[PDB]
RNA sequence: GCCUGGUGUCUUGGGU
């Protein structure tokens, strides 16, 4: 997949506007390591 | 691990048999183990660390 | 039937007596003003340069605590409810700060008055860091010495105190009732004589002492609740009391809606 | 690391109803109302109001665990009245009292302005 | 480290009163009276100003690392 | 039984919050006349038995830069050792401790008494009081 | 290539790893990496 | 295109 480890911004949801990095991109549901709190979240690709 | 699974719970030093009793899991937020207060006595447990 | 008698008033605190209501309503009003009255507060800090002696999130943490003018916040949407792509003019205020010390001597103190509003939902009066006067520099953020620079971009968002205490419009809420303990809701601790050892309420002269003969009225209920609402300047005191009532109404309204729709 | 999101206190998940009514068939005319994403703030307000109505024979609530923002209320009424209807009446009374209360504060406020 | 923005216990803003407090001490006022003039009446707010220790003046002396 | 309730709003305004700092040190070792380890971003094609974590936060000098957030098992110092008798080296890199996270704060680069390259990476994070943390009068 | 900073005189310069580890200006042997190009965000909580 | 290895022996300081 061509978007792992590239920096990302979230445009919908409660985490809208936050920076992150794609930690794991298995399918449809991504794992973004958010920068702002020390947590890695599951998130849909539309976001 | 899910609700009502039995697990064996234990505090060292295991001086007698009620140092190891089976409890039912309830999954909860935050990172401590929670005990109902009336079991602190057989474990000789308290919450000072 | 509820009655109000305002004992004192000024911009940032209202002292008032509340009467002919239930205890639970006075308490729910107290809680709502602390916890659920929306305000505006910094919630995202983009640090492009920070060569000061303070750590990055330390400075960011102080920024979140700066009270912002939140007067027109009711027409503003929550970020989580907006239909747009990333942020925009309808769900956030953008603030900017830039300080620097030129010269090999002395210290440049960075104050909250250097926060410059850059955009915002015009022409609503929201987003300026609150000031007492016009010559008041405000809240100390950092201190700089020769060649140290601080250049940050802050995103302010609408929120409520349930999520984080920086969004609370109140500070303390003083609250008391029945200064002579006629209802007997407390049983006083004493060494020798309970009346001499316990100080008087500051509202002792607003109600009359129990007569020495008087029997206990087991039907009397609490009925007069004196409270003082102090604010931080993010909202005026009269707005907080009004919006507390308003917010509490929609919550009850929302419950009422759900019952007539579940059938 | 295991702290839950603080916004979960008031934001309702899409598959979770704000309000759920079930019967308590063990006694006649009794319902259990589960309130999601609410506090003592709402609950205590409704509870006292309801208790002063003549046709409410039992009202109580508990917040079962402070780490979860919910509570459950139990409401039993006598045979004539339907509990769910009585709850609507309690709601409208308080909305009215607060509307009145907001009005009387505004009037008194301008005089001190 | 540097004066807190808010009182921990009640939330009243105290981060704008630190400069005013040091100036009052030069004029010879006693600590209790200085706090009184600033209208910090509850003792939760008073602890914040009375017991803060200003270490940032010491950290700035270490000649900048750029 | 000796626990205590803390006011969550006090924590929000900064009560008992603290900084935490951890430093990692590494240096190049000598195994022969011209056989030395080398700081670099190791290419997967030329180095065997690579770690499972991400290498994408290293710059070209083999060192991570200040300001980048790191999580557990991320590589922050890339170093290789050649295999004795291409495709000749073995990874000898240092990952962040698995239970930690934070921001890289400062990276020292220098040489030691023996003249080989020498680095230190200090990481900072902030610890916020929570259920289970310990306090005492 | 990579920005550095002199621990004594604060001159900025680059090095492509094979250069010796010193400051061009004063010869100081303690140097520091400059901060990342990327933007850093914090939640101010 | 599945598998996937990072040390030991001490000493010292601590927790209940
Ligand atoms: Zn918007
Ligand atoms: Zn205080
Ligand atoms: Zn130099």
């Amino acid at each position: 997949d061509p978007t792992l480890n590239k920096t990302v911004k979230i445009r919908q949801g409660g985490y809208k506007g936050k920076i992150g990095i794609v930690k794991e991109a298995n399918g449809d549901r991504f794992r973004v390591e958010l920068h702002n709190p020390n947590k890695t979240i599951p998130i849909p690709c539309s976001f | 691990l899910m609700d009502d699974d039995p697990v064996l719970f234990n505090r060292q030093p295991s001086l007698h048999k009620m140092s190891m009793m089976a409890h039912r899991v309830k999954v909860m937020p935050y990172s401590t183990f929670r005990l109902n207060l009336s079991v602190t006595s057989p474990y000789n447990a308290d919450f000072d660390g | 039937e509820p009655k109000v008698n305002i004992i004192n008033a000024q911009d940032d605190e209202v002292e008032l007596m509340l009467s002919d209501v239930n205890l639970s309503l006075a308490n729910s009003l107290r809680r709502t003003m602390l916890a659920e009255v929306p305000t505006l507060a910094i919630d995202l800090v983009e640090i492009k340069m920070n060569t000061s002696v303070l750590a990055d999130e330390f400075i960011s943490h102080r920024l979140g605590l700066i009270p912002l003018v939140s007067e027109d916040v009711e027409e503003m949407k929550y970020s989580r409810d907006c239909t747009c792509e990333d942020y925009c003019d309808e769900c956030s205020v953008v603030l900017e700060l830039s300080a620097r010390h030129e010269g090999e001597e002395g210290t440049t103190d960075v104050y909250s008055s250097s926060l410059i509003k850059v955009s915002g939902p015009g022409n609503l009066n929201v987003g300026e860091p609150v000031r007492r006067d016009d010559y008041d520099q405000g809240i100390l953020l950092c201190k700089l010495r020769n060649h140290q620079e601080l250049n940050i971009r802050c995103i302010a968002k609408k929120g409520i105190a349930k999520e984080h205490a920086k969004w609370s419009p109140c500070s303390a809420i003083a609250f008391e009732y029945d200064p002579h303990n006629k209802l007997k809701h407390t049983d006083f601790w004493f060494e020798v004589d309970a009346k001499k050892e316990w100080p008087d309420s500051k509202y002792a002269t607003w109600e009359e002492p129990p007569k020495p003969g008087e029997v206990f009225d087991y039907k009397a209920k609490p009925n007069r609740f004196y409270m003082t609402v102090e604010t931080t300047g993010s909202l005026k005191a009269n707005q907080v009391f009004s919006r507390g009532i308003k917010t509490l109404q929609e919550k009850l309204a929302n419950v009422l809606f759900e019952l007539e729709n579940s059938r | 690391m295991n702290a839950p999101d603080r916004f979960e206190l008031f934001i309702l998940p899409d598959d979770v109803p704000k309000l759920k009514i079930t019967p308590d068939s063990r006694v006649p005319n009794c319902i259990i109302i589960k309130f999601e994403r609410e506090d003592h703030t709402l609950a205590n307000l409704l509870r006292e109001e309801l208790a002063l109505y003549p046709d409410v024979t039992f009202v109580a609530y508990k917040v079962e665990h402070p780490l979860f923002a919910n509570f459950v209320m139990r409401l039993q009424t006598e045979e004539g009245t339907r509990p769910k209807q009585a709850l609507e009446r309690a709601c409208a009374s308080i909305i009215n009292k607060l509307k009145t209360l907001d009005h009387k504060f505004n009037e008194e406020w301008n005089i001190k302005n | 480290m540097i004066i807190p923005v808010r009182c921990f216990s009640c939330g009243k803003v105290v981060g704008d009163k630190w400069d005013a407090y040091l100036r009052l001490l030069e004029e010879g006022k006693q600590e209790g009276d200085a706090l009184d003039e600033l209208k910090l009446k509850r003792y939760c707010c008073r602890r914040m100003v009375l017991t803060h220790v200003d270490l940032i003046e010491k950290f700035l002396r270490y000649n900048p690392l750029e | 039984e000796d626990s205590m309730i803390m006011n969550q709003s006090s924590i929000d305004r900064g009560l008992f919050r603290s900084l935490f700092f951890r430093s990692y040190m590494d240096q190049e070792k000598r195994f022969g006349i011209s056989i030395v380890e080398e700081f670099e971003k190791p290419t997967r094609a030329t180095t065997l038995r690579l770690k499972h974590g991400t290498y994408e936060k290293l710059d070209e000098d083999g060192l991570i830069a200040p300001g980048v957030r790191v999580s557990g098992d991320d590589i922050i110092i890339g170093k290789t050792t050649p295999i004795p008798p291409y495709h000749t080296k073995r990874d000898a890199s240092t990952p962040l401790r698995s239970t930690e996270n934070g921001i890289v704060d400062q990276v020292l680069l220098t040489t030691n008494q023996e003249g080989l390259k020498f680095v230190k990476v200090r990481m900072r994070t902030t610890k916020v009081p929570q259920i289970g943390d310990k306090f005492a009068s | 290539g990579v920005k550095y900073t002199c621990g004594a005189c604060a001159h900025n310069f680059s090095l492509n790893k094979s250069d010796p580890v010193r400051c061009k200006e004063c010869g100081h042997r303690v140097i520091y990496k400059a901060r990342t190009k990327r933007m850093i965000q914090f939640d101010a909580r």
